[PDB]
């Protein structure tokens, strides 16, 4: 794991020592090489998990998240290159440093084998996202968005810290593999119910429920493109990863203690898809779509079926890729027009043909299309939920119908129709942003071609 | 909590029993990180005084790194002594009071009946 | 290298973590017993010193 | 001796109540402080004389020295307060609340 | 829901509670007579707590 | 711009709690949750009772 | 001033806590406390403004009353046992009076009301000297009587100090009052962990001191008094901003800054002693502390408040920042979390 | 120092080499149960020092 | 009064509702007296009559909160026959919060008091059920 962490650590001296005319080139190229290096722990021949160190470990669950983070860092650099062109060199290098530190801390978080170290790196990732959102956001409400994001996360995470220290004082180790082996059943008391709530609510805040979710649209609207990318593609999945990790020591009482959150997830995915239907902001629409998909992930992890876990992992990776792609496309239009109003730019398929192709493919990934890991994850989540109770299929069907409706509504209202001819400042395309869309979409095709990698722990 | 132990000479940084312990290898992550902190201290001092960040004050940066490594080495040796003597006192107390720390026999997974909770 | 290297490394890591957990529980029990009845090296609260008691004969015999 | 020590403890309690309950006069507060000091001196002297602790007999002299030092500092601060305002009123010195 | 009532329930109500409580806490005048009266009340409460718990 | 601002950032500054909207928010935020709670709870209790009494058989359900 | 009386006053300021922490007689601890108070008063009233006079008066009467209660406790102990130290079998009333009076010396709630008042209206270096150096001698006396303390009164004082400090720092806009309420909250944490581990309150005291020394140094550099005054720091000293933000986050207790370590280890020890309710409440109010720190960070670092015309002349001139003191303490107070087993003792 | 100028291109490769070295050092650090597992526990071969390095 | 607050728990819930209501009302009255003393010390009234009025108002408000809490908790334990259950204490704490809101004349204060005080009372019932040691003597 150190062979991946240390080059990413040395990215920062490269960033601060590179010439100002070569900084973006050097950091982007070496971060691509670091992702290529991070591809090496897919070499999983045996069923044994790759335990490199006494503190670092690999997993069929942790590996796709690490590879996605290492892949997404150069994509964030490419996306954030254009909107920092009229900026001080020190500020540009500081922004690149924030992105690189996010990548380092997230790789360490996913590869950490101890829950307390996972918590430390969890809040360590909480810091530079706040700095990015507040310092480089565009509108006034970035400060409110940062406050909401930070303190939703912290009020979630403090009972998680209390619960982790309780578990460490009880069993003596707080190591994931020792807990997984000598896990102990809980005697179903009110203290154990509160312990379950304390160790769940941090991750239930971090990936959005129907309740606490109000920080996500604010942060996504007010964040720059790299911040939206890192949030919607890694941090919600970080909450899901934490839930999958910590659910193993709560064996007997999850089967009744998970009831309110399953209902909250299903009805909330319906309501957030409805908001996507009647939403006037493109980034808000993508954010609420992310809430709906993560609600599906919450329901699968709560019902704790092998099909549910596999579908949860597939939906995690697929949703990260397609949400980053949608955010990048919306950011390209926003860099053209300097407004996120959805109804204002309408006939963009006329002037941007292949960007419209990327829009069409991104929306076909957003809805569940059967040659895609999106439909793979959503379909196996549906199968596990219907096994859990047959009446969940009604909520699933309503969610799928509204999902198709808001995705095709997005395509029709922002690409098709008569072109708003008054918008003179529609530059043709940047090879950079077309490359950005291609680097989002081609991994979706490859993971569709071989979905055994995205299958998680259970099979 | 360990200040009242027998043989505790007061305000002694490193007693002779610490001489029984292996010292840090002088290139271990604690001391390398201490040197890195000293280097970052020098760089931050240059940036705050509005000098070139690394081109200026090489003697200051050298003194910072050297002092951080020196103090970190001696403090690390003291902490190794403290942890070692804590483990020694704990093991001695265990050996002194065996009736309060029974060697509990665990049985195999063939007599214990763990309840099974199906996840239908 | 092969599956045996990762297998044995995992076994060594598990042994280290299990011994550390056992020692942490032992440390908790030892500290609790010592503070409950201070008889080991730890939690030795002080006491007025013997070496400042005057044992010389006094002006009054009844001392 | 226990009755007298109870009376001295109650005298200290009364002087403490006087110190805590202000009546418009920093000088009266300092007077209550020195009443507390006098009560402590009498308590220490009576205890040392009863226990024949001639080795601990310098303790009342030490507390008297440090008490007069603090009374000196309080009188100097009262002089500065009077130079600032001219009335020496604890309710008049109140402008640090904001 | 998402623009009125979840907002009114969790974050805005928490912020309103804490700003009301910080106004109530920092509503002090700079009168050391009042401060020492409060200190006397603290001493009385500590004495009563000792006499009750014992 | 005015339409977008009125639809987005003006609603909570111009929201006033009334008993009507309090009742509406309570029913719209809790009634579906309680309804689907009782639906799933009754269905799962019936399924668990059938499995425990043996009247429900999994014919070829191997992977759930 | 005058160098001779500067030497006398500063030596007595040093000598007070040294006598208190190195003396085994309660009387000599009390005369050390008296030394500290009487020596620090002329350093407080030095600018000879009405605010300085008021702050000196308030500080004097508060510390004099608290020291008189301390001396009452010492004399009552001497009456009961004949010794000059609370050995093991003293009266709980005597011990509770000692704790209450030392709490009023320290300045934690509900005895906290004078501390933002005194810290306001006093120059920044004297506020630093107060909020760091004056809190070691009463803490030394409290550590000396490590058992035989009332855990109930300790936990009540700790929880109310953390609550009131969080609320006060949330309300205040004056930087010195913000620092005073931060002091109240951190003293609440130290007092909370006091009866279970003296090492952890010593560690939290050291972390707090090395965290708020460079905060006061950075305030002292530009003589910044208010939130607006610290907000126009991007024009005055733009290199300060990252260290200011990191130290404010470390005071908030965010991982992976080393200010997370004292709260983390105190919560760990309280879990070991089964005080989950107190630990949870303390952690939530620490989140409130982090909120007012983060508002400060928004003002000074992550946004750029408007500046005025004369800051051009300020940029024309040259400055001076203390070597070996600011940068060293800032680095050791931000990036020393992986040395946590070495820091705990 | 014959090439000079853009010297910074060895920083990330140096970090990668050092990371591989640290992984090798951790493998040498663990070293327990070299052939002591119940699963493999094979003979040491006529010409072989250790099973894995 | 330590034996008084222990005599609160000498009988199980749903028994001696009058005794439990009286004990909780006394506890609330003590808390209101302490709070009123702090209020009239820190923020003085314009005259002694207003000070006495504020003390009486605060004491009666806290006594009403305690009385309604104890009464509703014991009534719930009576009407559904399971005393060791935290939902009775949650209902009672919500009733106490509603009493607070009625005294303060604010439905928002009523709702927030209901939620917070019900959570606190349920946590207290769980603590008394499963032996949570508030203010523990140092052991480790
Ligand atoms: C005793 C016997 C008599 C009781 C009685 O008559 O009760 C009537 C009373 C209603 O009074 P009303 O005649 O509507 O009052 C109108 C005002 O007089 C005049 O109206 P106004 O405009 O002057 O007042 C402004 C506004 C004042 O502002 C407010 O009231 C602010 C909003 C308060 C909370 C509203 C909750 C409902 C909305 C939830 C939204 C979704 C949440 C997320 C999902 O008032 C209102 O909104 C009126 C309704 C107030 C309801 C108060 C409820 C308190 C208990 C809450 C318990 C917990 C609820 C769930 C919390 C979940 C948290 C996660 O209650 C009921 O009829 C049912 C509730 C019974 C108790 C439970
Ligand atoms: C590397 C990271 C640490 C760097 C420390 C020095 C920082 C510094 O001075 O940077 C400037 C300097 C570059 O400045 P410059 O372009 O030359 O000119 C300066 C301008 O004139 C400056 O213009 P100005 O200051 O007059 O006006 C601009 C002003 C305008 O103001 C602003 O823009 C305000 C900005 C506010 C937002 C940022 C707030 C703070 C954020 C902190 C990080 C948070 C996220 C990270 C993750 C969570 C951390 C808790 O300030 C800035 O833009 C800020 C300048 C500093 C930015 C860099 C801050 C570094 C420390 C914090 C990050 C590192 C620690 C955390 C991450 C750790 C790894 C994951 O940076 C470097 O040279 C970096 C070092 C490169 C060489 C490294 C060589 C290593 C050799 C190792 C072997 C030798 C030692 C062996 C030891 C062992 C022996 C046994
Ligand atoms: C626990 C052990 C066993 C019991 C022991 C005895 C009881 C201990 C109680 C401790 C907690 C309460 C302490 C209250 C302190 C004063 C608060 C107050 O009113 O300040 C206003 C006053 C300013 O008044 P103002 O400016 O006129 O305000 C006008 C209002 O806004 C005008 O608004 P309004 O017209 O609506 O006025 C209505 C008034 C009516 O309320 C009152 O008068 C106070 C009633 C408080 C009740 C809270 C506890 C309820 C317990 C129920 C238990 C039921 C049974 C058990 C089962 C369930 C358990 C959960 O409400 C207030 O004044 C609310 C003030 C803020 C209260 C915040 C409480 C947060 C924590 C709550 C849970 C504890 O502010 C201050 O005095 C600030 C400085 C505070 C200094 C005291 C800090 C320490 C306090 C705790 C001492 C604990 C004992 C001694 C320990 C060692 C000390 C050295
Ligand atoms: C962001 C989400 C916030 C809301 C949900 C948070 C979780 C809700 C349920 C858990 C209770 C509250 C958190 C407790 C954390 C520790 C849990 C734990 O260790 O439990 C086992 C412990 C019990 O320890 P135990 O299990 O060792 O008990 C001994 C048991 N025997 C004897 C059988 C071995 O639970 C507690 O101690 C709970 C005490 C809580 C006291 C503080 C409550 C504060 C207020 C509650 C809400 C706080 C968050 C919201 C703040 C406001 C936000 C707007
Ligand atoms: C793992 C975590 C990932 C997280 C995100 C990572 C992003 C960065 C990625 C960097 C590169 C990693 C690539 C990972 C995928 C590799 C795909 C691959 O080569 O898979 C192997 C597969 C043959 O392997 P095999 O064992 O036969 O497959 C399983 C059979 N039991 O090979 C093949 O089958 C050949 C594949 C290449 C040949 C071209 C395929 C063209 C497919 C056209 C599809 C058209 C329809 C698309 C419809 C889309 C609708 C939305
Ligand atoms: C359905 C699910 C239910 C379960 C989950 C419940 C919990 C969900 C998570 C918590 C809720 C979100 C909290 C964070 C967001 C709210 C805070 C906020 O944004 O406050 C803003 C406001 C200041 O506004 P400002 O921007 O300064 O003003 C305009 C320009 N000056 O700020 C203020 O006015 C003051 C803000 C104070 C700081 C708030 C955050 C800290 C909260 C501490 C909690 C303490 C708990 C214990 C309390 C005592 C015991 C009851
Ligand atoms: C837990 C949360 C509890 C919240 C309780 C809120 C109760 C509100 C009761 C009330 O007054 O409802 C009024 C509502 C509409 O009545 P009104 O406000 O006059 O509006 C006229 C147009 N319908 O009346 C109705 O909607 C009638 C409903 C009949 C069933
Ligand atoms: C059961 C729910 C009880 C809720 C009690 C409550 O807090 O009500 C708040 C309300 C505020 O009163 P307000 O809106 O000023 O109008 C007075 C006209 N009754 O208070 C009231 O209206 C008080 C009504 C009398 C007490 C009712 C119990
Ligand atoms: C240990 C025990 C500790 C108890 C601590 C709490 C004590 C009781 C509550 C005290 C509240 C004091 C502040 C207040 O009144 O907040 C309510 C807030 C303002 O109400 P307003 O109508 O503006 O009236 C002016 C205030 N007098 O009104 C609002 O913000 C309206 C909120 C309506 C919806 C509330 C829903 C529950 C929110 C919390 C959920 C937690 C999970």
């Amino acid at each position: 794991m150190l062979k991946i962490i240390l080059p990413s650590l040395m990215l920062l001296p490269l960033t601060w020592l590179s010439s100002p005319k070569k900084t973006w080139t050097n950091v982007t190229s070496y971060s691509f090489l670091i992702s290529l290096t991070s591809l090496t722990l897919l070499w999983q021949t045996d069923e044994n998990y790759k335990n490199f160190s006494n503190m670092f470990s690999s997993d069929p669950l942790s590996t796709p998240l690490i590879i996605l983070t290492a892949w997404l860092l150069p994509l964030m650099l490419m996306a954030s290159q254009n909107h920092l062109k009229k900026d001080n060199n020190v500020l540009q290098k500081l922004y690149i440093s924030m992105l690189i530190s996010l990548q380092i801390l997230l790789i360490m978080t996913f590869s950490a084998t101890e829950l307390i170290m996972f918590y430390i790196l969890f809040e360590a990732t909480l810091i530079p996202t706040l700095i990015i959102i507040t310092r480089w956001g565009n509108q006034t409400e970035r400060l409110n968005a940062g406050i909401y994001f930070l303190f939703y996360t912290l009020i979630g995470s403090i009972p998680l810290l209390i619960a982790l220290i309780l578990i460490q004082n009880h069993v003596g180790t707080l190591n994931l593999m020792i807990l997984s082996f000598t896990t102990h059943t809980l005697d179903a008391s009110w203290s154990n119910n509160l312990l379950w709530l304390a160790c769940m609510m941090a991750f239930l805040i971090k990936m959005p429920l129907y309740g606490v979710h109000l920080w996500l649209p604010k942060a996504h609207v007010e964040a720059p493109i790299a911040g939206s990318m890192i949030l919607a593609a890694i941090l919600l999945k970080l909450g899901s990863y934490g839930m999958i990790r910590i659910s193993i020591i709560l064996d007997p009482l999850t089967k009744y203690m998970a009831y309110p959150f399953i209902l909250l997830s299903l009805w909330g995915m319906i309501m957030t898809s409805s908001i996507c239907l009647r939403q006037t902001d493109l980034k808000s629409l993508i954010a609420y779509s992310s809430v709906s998909h993560m609600a599906l992930v919450i329901a699968s992890i709560m019902i704790q079926t092998p099909w549910s876990f596999m579908g949860a992992t597939m939906l995690m990776i697929a949703h990260g890729l397609t949400s980053s792609l949608l955010f990048c496309l919306a950011n390209s239009n926003y860099e053209r027009i300097h407004s996120r109003t959805m109804i204002m730019a309408r006939g963009l398929q006329m002037v941007f043909p292949l960007m419209a192709t990327w829009w069409l493919m991104a929306s076909l990934a957003n809805l569940a299309l059967p040659p895609s890991i999106n439909l793979m994850g959503e379909l196996f989540i549906t199968m596990s939920l219907f096994s859990w109770s047959n009446f969940t299929i009604i909520l699933m069907g309503i969610n799928i119908i509204i999902t198709g409706m808001y995705s095709m509504y997005m395509i029709i209202t922002t690409q098709r129709g008569k072109l708003t001819n008054h918008m003179i400042n529609l530059q043709p395309s940047h090879t950079r942003e077309l490359t950005l869309m291609a680097l989002h979409m081609i991994p979706l095709i490859l993971l569709t071609t071989s979905p055994k990698l995205i299958t998680g722990l259970t099979m | 909590m360990m200040n009242g132990r027998p043989g505790h000479e007061p305000l002694k940084f490193l007693p002779d029993e610490a001489r029984s312990l292996p010292p840090p290898k002088l290139n271990d992550p604690r001391l390398v990180y201490m040197g890195l902190l000293g280097y970052c201290t020098g760089l931050m001092d240059n940036m705050l005084r509005m000098r070139p960040v690394m081109r200026a004050g090489l003697h200051r940066q050298l003194l910072f790194v050297t002092s951080f490594v020196f103090a970190g080495y001696f403090y690390l040796k003291r902490q190794n002594y403290l942890y070692a003597v804590k483990d020694h006192d704990m093991f001695g107390y265990i050996k002194l009071h065996p009736e309060d720390f029974p060697e509990k026999e665990k049985k195999t997974y063939a007599e214990i009946l763990e309840p099974f909770h199906p996840v239908r | 290298d092969g599956p045996e290297k990762n297998y044995e490394k995992t076994l060594a890591i598990l042994q280290i973590e299990s011994e550390k957990a056992e020692l942490r529980l032992k440390e908790q029990e030892v500290r609790r017993l010592m503070r409950a009845r201070g008889d080991g090296p730890w939690y030795q609260f002080p006491t007025p010193e013997k070496e400042f008691i005057d044992h010389s004969p006094k002006a009054t015999p009844d001392n | 001796m226990p009755s007298t020590f109870f009376n001295l403890t109650m005298a200290f309690s009364l002087s403490l109540l006087g110190t805590l309950m202000f009546r418009s006069h920093l000088m009266s507060t300092l007077l209550c402080l020195e009443g507390m000091v006098l009560s402590l001196f009498i308590m220490t002297s009576v205890t040392s004389l009863n226990s024949n602790s001639m080795s601990s007999m310098p303790i009342p002299i030490t507390i008297l020295v440090f008490a007069a030092c603090e009374a000196a500092v309080g009188l100097a601060l009262l002089v500065k307060v009077s130079n600032t305002y001219g009335t020496d009123y604890v309710q008049n010195l109140n402008l640090l609340q904001c | 829901l998402d623009l009125i009532w979840l907002e009114k329930t969790i974050p805005k109500s928490t912020s309103t509670l804490h700003t009301n409580m910080t106004t109530l806490t920092t509503n002090q005048k700079g009168l050391i007579k009042l401060y020492f009266m409060s200190f006397l009340i603290n001493i009385i409460l500590i004495i009563i707590l000792y006499s009750i718990n014992l | 711009i005015r339409w977008t601002y009125a639809r987005s950032a003006n609603i909570y500054p111009n929201f006033r709690p009334t008993p009507k909207n309090s009742l509406l928010g309570a029913v719209a935020g809790f009634g579906p949750l309680i309804f689907w709670y009782y639906v799933f709870k009754t269905d799962r209790d019936r399924k668990e009772r059938l499995i425990q009494e043996g009247k429900l058989d999994r014919k070829f359900n191997i992977s759930y | 001033m005058n160098p001779i009386t500067l030497a006398i006053i500063y030596f007595t300021i040093f000598l007070g806590p040294v006598i208190t922490m190195s003396s085994t007689n309660l009387m000599l601890m009390w005369v050390g406390l008296e030394f500290s108070l009487l020596a620090i008063i002329p350093m407080l009233i030095n600018k000879k403004n009405p605010r300085s006079t008021e702050a000196a008066t308030k500080y004097f009467v508060t510390q004099a009353t608290a020291s008189m209660i301390i001396l009452l406790a010492i004399v009552l102990n001497y009456k009961q046992l004949g010794t000059w130290m609370f050995q093991q079998q003293t009266n709980g009333l005597i011990l509770n009076m000692t704790l209450m009076a030392l709490s009023m010396k320290l300045g934690l709630a509900p005895f906290h009301f004078w501390l933002p008042e005194v810290t306001q209206g006093i120059p920044l270096h004297m506020g630093l000297i107060l909020l760091t150096w004056q809190k070691i001698a009463p803490l030394s006396i409290l550590i000396q009587i490590y058992p035989l303390l009332n855990s109930t009164i300790i936990l009540m004082l700790a929880i109310t100090s953390i609550f009131m400090g969080a609320w006060g720092g949330l309300n205040q806009t004056q930087m010195r009052k913000i620092m005073a309420y931060s002091s109240i909250a951190h003293m609440g944490w130290m007092l909370a962990i006091l009866p279970y581990n003296p090492s952890l309150t010593l560690l939290n005291l050291m972390i707090y001191i090395i965290l708020t020394a460079p905060m006061f140094m950075a305030l002292m550099l530009n003589n910044s008094m208010t939130i607006n005054s610290i907000s126009l720091l991007w024009n005055k000293t733009p290199a300060m901003l990252t260290m200011i933000s990191l130290m404010l986050l470390s005071l908030g207790g965010l991982p992976p800054l080393t200010g997370f370590l004292p709260k983390w280890i105190i919560i760990t020890e309280l879990m070991k002693n089964n005080c989950l309710i107190m630990a949870t409440l303390m952690a939530m109010m620490a989140l409130l502390n982090l909120f007012f720190y983060t508002r400060l960070i928004y003002s000074t670092s992550l946004t750029m408040f408007p500046t005025n015309n004369n800051s051009k002349m300020m940029t024309h001139q040259t400055k001076t920042k203390p070597n070996l003191m600011f940068s060293t303490l800032a680095i050791m107070s931000t990036m020393t979390l992986p040395l946590a087993p070495q820091l705990i003792t | 120092q014959l090439l000079r100028e853009h010297w910074v291109h060895i920083l990330v490769p140096a970090g990668f080499v050092f990371g591989c070295y640290l992984d090798r050092k951790d493998d040498e650090k663990l070293t327990a149960f070299r052939n002591k597992s119940m699963l493999f526990q094979r003979e040491l071969r006529p010409n072989e020092e250790v099973t894995w390095k | 009064v330590k034996r008084f607050f222990e005599s609160y728990h000498e009988v199980p819930d749903g028994t001696q509702c009058h005794r439990k209501t009286y004990i909780t009302t006394a506890l609330g009255g003590i808390c209101g007296i302490i709070g009123s003393a702090y209020s009239v010390s820190l923020n003085p009234a314009d005259s002694t009559l207003e000070a006495v009025a504020r003390v009486g108002r605060y004491t009666f408000t806290a006594a009403a909160i305690g009385a309604m809490f104890g009464l509703t908790t014991c009534v719930s334990a009576q009407v559904r026959e399971k005393p060791d259950d935290p939902l009775n204490y949650f209902i009672g704490g919500c009733a106490g919060g509603l009493t607070l809101g009625a005294r303060t004349h604010s439905y928002g204060t009523a709702a927030m008091g209901c939620v917070y005080m019900g959570t606190a009372a349920a946590l207290f019932k769980i603590g008394k059920l499963e032996g949570w040691e508030l203010f523990p003597t140092p052991k480790v």
